[PDB]
Order: C-alpha cells, then sequence, then structure tokens
RNA sequence: AGUGGAGCCUGCGGCUUAAUUUGACUCAACACGGGAAACCUCACCCGGCCCGGACACGGACAGGAUUGACAGAUUGAUAGCUCUUUCUCGAUUCCGUGGGUGGUGGUGCAUGGCCGUUCUUAGUUGGUGGAGCGAUUUGUCUGGCGAUAACGAACGAGACUCUGGCAUGCUAACUAGUUACGCGACCGGUCGGCGUAACUUCUUAGAGGGACAAGUGGCGUUCAGCCACCCGAGAUUGAGCAAUAACAGGUCUGUGAUGCCCUUAGAUGUCCGGGGCUGCACGCGCGCUACACUGACUGGCUCAGCGUGUCCUACGCCGGCAGGCGCGGGUAACCCGUUGAACCCCAUUCGUGAUGGGGAUCGGGGAUUGCAAUUAUUCCCC
C-alpha cells in the first residue's frame, strides 16, 4: 500500500510496539529494568550478562 | 525504487565496506544516512541484491544485519561510481 | 544526563553479549573462545581469545578492521573508541567453549561422531583435565534419535564447585539431515597459582601435612648461641 | 590418586622458587593439525593387480595391519548402544573373525 | 578544592574490595585526610522467570539476582591527584565513577 | 484451615457462531502457554492493498520499459484499487523460464536446546585381592561381643553457595544516625525543630570469630540413639545446585536453531479496516467475597519490610469523590520516604430477622487512559 494507509495505525504504546531485543517475539517479554528480552530469550544470557541463581 | 536511493547507498558502502540494518519495514529513515532520505527498507533490498550476486557477505545478529565487502565486489561499485582505483577504501589503510 | 546504575549495569551485560553472539555467528570456524573486555574512557579495549589469530586477523590485518568497523557503527558510541586484539588462548584444551566448536567443525567434516568425538575427549584429557563429558544426541542411526556420551575422568554434579570447575558448552551442528546437540563439561583442576584453573580448592578435598619428624630428646642440652 | 583427603609432602620440600621452570608447558597442540591421528584417510582406489609396489616391500590387499585398521576402523561405525571406545589412539589390528563375531 | 567524591561500583567484592584498598593506600602514601570507604547498599536486582518455555511441567521458577555493591569514598585534594590516583589501578569489571565538588 | 453447597472473576469441555484460532487432558492439562487479548498482539472470520519474485536466461523496451497522481464514477478509506480525464517518471524495469527468499503453516510419533516427570527419591559405577574351566560368586557382610577372603575408591547424599539468627570486639560513615552543648518554642521536661564537637550502640556492609552431638545424669544386646537439666543467640532456619537410567511426557506457537512436506502473487508473505478470542441451555476445576455479636458502621490512636521510580511523586489552589492545574525534587539510603499499611487498640450505633451481614443483577449522570471504551477498559456517587 501507500504510505498513508501501509502504517496508518499508531504503533506507540501496547504489546504490539515492544519485541524482544533478540529474537523479535511479542510474547513473554521482560521490560524491567530495560532488558527487553525474551523470556526465553533472557535464560540463555542470564549468566551472560551476569545473573545467578542464588537462592 | 528510485535511482538517487541506489546511488546513495553506494557511497557508504565503498569507503569502510559496513552496512547496517535494523529488519523494520515499518520504521522510516536510516540513522547512518543523514539527510538523503533513504529508508531501511530500500538499503536491506539494495544489499540483498547484492548477496544472490556475491557482491556482500551477511552475518544475521540480533536484528542487525552484518554487510561486507568481497575481494571481487571491490571492483564493482569501481564501476558503478567510475571510481579510479588509486583511491583506497579503509580496508588498507593502516599498517 | 545519564540513567540509573541499575539499567547501566544490565545494559552494559547486554553490550558484552551482543559482541560475544556476533563474534560467535562469525568465527565458529575459526577456534573462537571469547570475549575480554576492558572498558577505558579513551577507548575500550577487547580482546578476541581464538587459537588460530592469524585466520581472524586474515592476510594483512583486513578482516579485523572490518568488523572493528562494525563494531563501531552497531553499538553508536563515537569513533576512536574501540580497541580489537586478537590473542592466543593459553591452553585449547580447557576452554569448553572453543572446543564443543572444533567438535561441531569435525562433524560438518564428514568425520564419524565416535571418531572425533574420542579424538575431542581424548584431546582434552590429555590437555591437564581431571575430568570431562562429551554428550551427541539426535538423528545418529535412522529416523529413530539416540544418545551417546563419553564418560572419563572425574565429575562432579551438585553444589556451588560446579560454577567454578566445569565448562558447560552446548552447541548445534547443522547437518544434511537434521541437528546434533553437542555438550562438552571439562572439569578444571584445582591449579592455584596456575591460570589453568581456580585457585579454590574443591569444597571437600582436605590435604593434611606430614610430621615434619623432630629430634626425639636424649639428654637435656643447654646451648648458648 | 582420587582420594578426597590427600597427604601432603609440603614438609619434605627442599627448595623452590622457580615454580614455573619451563619444562612442564609443552604446549599439547594436535588437534586442528595435520599431526591428528582422528583424521579421514582421503582413500586411495584399490589397485587392480591386487597390490602396491614392486620389490620386497609389496603391502598386498589382504594385508594383516592394514585390514585390522580397517577392521576397527569400520567397527566405528557400529549402533550407538553398542560400545566401542578409543582403538584408534592406541593401535588396533583387529582380525576378521573377531570383528566379524562382533558385527554379528 | 574540597568535597571531591570517587564512587567505586562492581558486581562482586573480592574485585571491588581488592582496589578499594589500592585506592586509599595511595593517599596514605601521599598523606592526604580521606574518609574511609562507606558501603552504600548492595541492591540486588530480582528477576523470577518460569523455568519451561512452554507453560507445561510443576510450574517451577527460576529466582536470578544480580547483585551490586556500592562504595563512596571521599578525599580533600585539589583534583591533579585524583587521575594519578585513580587511573593506575585500572581494574577490569570494576567502574569508577568520579565527581569534583 | 478448607474445597465441594451461594453469587461472582478467570481457565476447561459441550453448544451456537463467518470466526467464537491453538497447544496442553490422572498426579506428569484445567488463573498453564508470563495467554490480565478493545487496534496491535493474532495465528481465526469478512473485505481491501502491496510485492518486499533475490538471482540467472529468453522476449518486449528509449521513437519509452515504467512509476506516482488532481477532478468525477466506485469505494469504509485525501485506498491511480479499476475507468474517464491525461498530468508525472528515465531503465530504478515488465512478462515466461528456471529458483531463492517469506510463513505464529504441518509433523515435539523426524530433531536440537530447555523443561517437567519417575524422584527430591537412595542409589550408581570402577579398581585390587581370593573361589570357579566357565557362566558366575565374595565384596556390594551370619547372628542375637562375635564370626569376618576380603580391602579400598569415585559420583549421588552430605560438604558447598545464598539467606535468618549472635558480636556494646575490628573497619568507617553529611546519602544512616547517636551523645553532648548552644539557639528557639510551650508548660525540670517535649520537639522528625535548628546547628556544630563524641562515637559507631542503633542503621548500613566488609573481614574475622560463633555450634562441633556441646556438657552432665538416667533408659537402651547399655550400640544407633531416647528423656531431663545446664552453658548458650543458636544443641540450628529456609532455599539453590542435584547421580545412574528412562518417558516414543511438553514446546516447529521463543528464536535468523531446525529435516522434509505444503503455501508461494485471484499468497498460508505483509499491511489496513471491522469483528472474534469474552457468546450460553449444561457439567468440570484454581479462586475471591460471604453466610455475622470473636460481626458490621462511624471517629481517634496507630506500628513494617521487600522493592520499584524520567515515570515515582512532594507541595499550594480549584472540585465531595475520582481528577485537573501551578510550580519543585528524584537517573536515586540524598526526593516521594522517618516510606506515619491493613488486620489491631479505645469510644458510639446496630441486636439474631435475609437485619444495616453479604453484595450479585441492573438505570443514570461524572473523570481519566488512549487514533477509538458501544460487547459497560478502569474509577466516583446515588
Ligand atoms: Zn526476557
Amino acid at each position: 500500500g501507500h504510505q498513508q494507509l501501509y502504517w496508518s495505525h499508531p504503533r506507540k504504546f501496547g504489546q504490539g510496539s515492544r519485541s524482544c531485543r533478540v529474537c523479535s517475539n511479542r510474547h513473554g517479554l521482560i521490560r524491567k529494568y530495560g532488558l527487553n528480552m525474551c523470556r526465553q530469550c533472557f535464560r540463555q544470557y542470564a549468566k551472560d550478562i551476569g545473573f545467578i541463581k542464588l537462592d | 525504487m528510485p535511482k538517487k536511493n541506489r546511488i546513495a547507498i553506494y557511497e557508504l558502502l565503498f569507503k569502510e565496506g559496513v552496512m547496517v540494518a535494523k529488519k523494520d519495514v515499518h520504521m522510516p529513515k536510516h540513522p547512518e544516512l543523514a539527510d538523503k532520505n533513504v529508508p531501511n527498507l530500500h538499503v536491506m533490498k539494495a544489499m540483498q541484491s547484492l548477496k544472490s550476486r556475491g557482491y556482500v557477505k551477511e552475518q544475521f545478529a540480533w536484528r542487525h544485519f552484518y554487510w561486507y565487502l568481497t575481494n571481487e565486489g571491490i571492483q564493482y561499485l569501481r564501476d558503478y561510481l567510475h571510481l579510479p582505483p588509486e583511491i583506497v577504501p579503509a580496508t588498507l589503510r593502516r599498517s | 544526563v545519564q540513567i540509573s546504575k541499575k539499567r547501566k549495569f544490565v545494559a552494559d551485560g547486554i553490550f558484552k553479549a551482543e559482541l560475544n553472539e556476533f563474534l560467535t555467528r562469525e568465527l565458529a570456524e575459526d577456534g573462537y573462545s571469547g570475549v575480554e573486555v576492558r572498558v577505558t574512557p579513551t577507548r575500550t579495549e577487547i580482546i578476541i581469545l581464538a587459537t588460530r589469530t592469524q585466520n581472524v586477523l586474515g592476510e594483512k590485518g583486513r578482516r579485523i578492521r572490518e568488523l572493528t568497523a562494525v563494531v563501531q557503527k552497531r553499538f553508536g558510541f563515537p569513533e576512536g573508541s574501540v580497541e580489537l586484539y586478537a590473542e592466543k588462548v593459553a591452553t585449547r584444551g580447557l576452554c569448553a567453549i572453543a572446543q564443543a566448536e572444533s567438535l561441531r567443525y569435525k562433524l560438518l567434516g564428514g568425520l564419524a561422531v565416535r571418531r572425533a568425538c574420542y579424538g575431542v575427549l581424548r584431546f582434552i584429557m590429555e590437555s591437564g583435565a581431571k575430568g570431562c563429558e562429551v554428550v551427541v544426541s539426535g538423528k545418529l542411526r535412522g529416523q529413530r534419535a539416540k544418545s551417546m556420551k563419553f564418560v572419563d575422568g572425574l565429575m562432579i554434579h551438585s553444589g556451588d564447585p560446579v560454577n567454578y570447575y566445569v565448562d558447560t558448552a552446548v552447541r548445534h551442528v547443522l547437518l544434511r539431515q537434521g541437528v546434533l546437540g553437542i555438550k562438552v563439561k571439562i572439569m578444571l583442576p584445582w591449579d592455584p597459582t596456575g591460570k589453568i584453573g581456580p585457585k579454590k580448592p574443591l569444597p571437600d578435598h582436605v590435604s593434611i601435612v606430614e610430621p615434619k619428624d623432630e629430634i626425639l630428646p636424649t639428654t637435656p642440652i643447654s646451648e648458648q648461641k | 590418586g582420587d582420594s578426597k583427603v590427600s597427604i601432603s609432602f609440603e614438609n619434605y620440600r627442599k627448595v623452590h622458587p622457580y615454580e614455573d621452570s619451563d619444562s612442564s608447558e609443552d604446549e599439547v597442540d594436535w588437534q586442528d593439525t595435520r599431526d591428528d591421528p582422528y583424521r579421514p584417510a582421503k582413500p586411495v582406489p584399490t589397485p587392480k593387480k591386487g597390490f602396491i609396489g614392486k620389490g620386497k616391500d609389496i603391502t598386498t590387499k589382504h594385508d594383516e595391519v592394514v585390514c585390522g585398521r580397517k577392521n576397527t576402523a569400520r567397527m566405528e561405525n557400529f549402533a550407538p548402544e553398542f560400545q566401542v571406545g578409543d582403538g584408534i589412539g592406541m593401535d588396533l589390528k583387529l582380525s576378521n573373525h573377531v570383528f566379524n563375531a562382533l558385527k554379528q | 578544592i574540597h568535597r571531591i567524591r570517587i564512587t567505586l561500583t562492581s558486581r562482586n567484592v573480592k574485585s571491588l574490595e581488592k582496589v578499594c584498598a589500592d585506592l586509599i593506600r595511595g593517599a596514605k602514601e601521599k598523606n592526604l585526610k580521606v574518609k574511609g570507604p562507606v558501603r552504600m547498599p548492595t541492591k540486588t536486582l530480582r528477576i523470577t522467570t518460569r523455568k519451561t518455555p512452554c507453560g507445561e511441567g510443576s510450574k517451577t521458577w527460576d529466582r536470578f539476582q544480580m547483585r551490586i555493591h556500592k562504595r563512596l569514598i571521599d578525599l580533600h585534594s585539589p583534583s591533579e591527584i585524583v587521575k594519578q590516583i585513580t587511573s593506575i589501578s585500572i581494574e577490569p569489571g570494576v567502574e569508577v565513577e568520579v565527581t569534583i565538588a
């Protein structure tokens, strides 16, 4: 479509304007502390960031 | 797509050999192409056409395309912009 | 104007993750081990840990220049703030993340799974490790997906010790019929001063010093000194 | 050897200023090189005459060393439940009767 | 030149408290009135995920925990000694924020 | 103490619907899929739009291959989407041929990874010695001291790491205070009200100590243990990680992890508009509020900790109420915040009745959130 109608809707709020910064998915996202990763992607990189499971 | 955008892609590729992306059809203007008004979508398709032709090397990493210059692809932009061979990119400047 | 330390140390860990992912993506056929970011406000110095430093540098240093331009352009920090330095890993055998990629290279090279796995197993047993396991699972023989395991040396599976002793490394090899997962867990030694393993002794292993066999008394002797 | 509690001879050590003397730090590196024994052979076609060479150093088709090594290498491609081990690191010459029993 | 503040902050104390003594030692060698290193409280970042990717099992959860130890050390000196003390004792994983007055 | 019995919130089926996507069905599915979905999400239904067909070959193409577009018809759409009206655009192409991409399309009974389960079990494997030609046996132990061809390991269990408990000893504190001395205020006192000198008790967080069946006495093949008392802060909390072997357990719907198959341009790729996921005769669950006098209504008095914060808010004014304004602080033990929570305590009223308990069900206005609240988003009050 043309530019007036191709993105006619505002993607400024809600889960559609929020995607995981690794897997681009819109379910199971964590945005606390500005992670913006998926709940399945964060468990892969938790140690690499440096989260340690203490209790 | 206009030829002005297609030419506007091919400059920054020659100097350093690196062009990036974000994979967003929806987002309208690419940060590195300042005051040239080239959508990132055209960057994606112009370097995807070069990917099947073997002029760039792709390496997808966390929603970011990374593009490269092949050895044979050096001479391809030297025919498009007609850049004479005594002008070297940033590949062989230092050391 | 800065963001909070909570959102800073998080965003620093996300930076050290994407660089490592990208370097793995490119150099999986190089002998890549890891990232070492040292943050200096003049220039951030990133040390590549790889076992063949010549091919990651490429001919005349061409590859390192293009990828340092990549890491310049991606992360948005200004030019003249990145310094990439490839460096040889001290022991290729003990770094299981590098070693769980060379086995993947062999399985891509057409080798039989058992021959390459035993080669990797014996090289890391010989390299100075106290024990290791290599697990290949998937389509090994036909449509049914079986499993293999190569256990030798000693191993520990529970407790804090595991964190600084084994090096769990999981990789996926992409064959014509499917994917095989490879899990290399190398139990490092107690190398104290050594940078081969962690100085800390295993939480249970205790060493008792033998007695310095002193002189049995014979006669009360007063010696002036 | 592997006991958790251990006995230490720290008392009987006389002198050791240079602990890291360059004697035991020999960089063992043979995996990615061509000194790896665990590499493909790049096979040669079998000669039609049934042997290789002339004179007196004729290594024939039915050589016990080559046939045994080929039997072990053929044993390496068994089913996953079958336990093989590391018969390539040490030199095995596995005969046809033994290998045929195992293969069966 | 008074109330210059140095903020050492890292993720684990075994490198933080190591260089914490490497900075207070130079000031005593240079004979500077310095306050003791005060321990601004260790903030614990807590993220509790689900272990499964599916929504299937016994509904078992992870407990991820990141600790940040905050330290403040105070010195009252012209700001030229500050760079020659802090710049030498550089440690990986330990960041040195600094304010002047 | 409950659920099952009441009303209702949300997941399941059955039923309708164009769709009421779907995965999951004993514990090992059913407030699970971070799944509290107005658009997005979103896959599903209806309608419309675009190519984002990379690349290579053949044809067409500059005397144009084309793209975009005012006005009218049509259209939900200032959708050149198609026609009329003819204005733009300079190979950036177009048509077929191969062939790559794109899929939240199908197989989790083709895979990886991760997870769950058996099992939070109490087992698992090796080495040496002796018996037997061998399969095998002893170890991996008969007994109620004593026999004792057996002895040692390793993983698991413990140890460990984190957390709770103790330190008037150490290290320090204007981003926590305390003590004192002045200033002020009101009746020697109270001040979270004001500032400099004492210090780390309180508050912080580092090191190091502290508990190891500890001690004593009774009961026990006096054995592993049990009971009483003492020293004590503690005679010990709560987690995390978790062997060996397995399930044809769950997940292509988390991924640019994925083999094939399908779809690939009147598209299963996008995007956009409206719906649906929430319907409603009925059964199955997790749960909230209740059935009241140990209660409710109305005042006053009140004391936390874990944490978040650019969206958290303080403070004055306007409006009961939600909320607006006007300004300030806070990227953080500095500001919200001395975090002045609720159960609770003290007074009034109601008195065993479908009652003022309990609030479902409905009609109104009123205020924010956001393009848009009608299928009541939420919140106020009748
Ligand atoms: Zn996440």
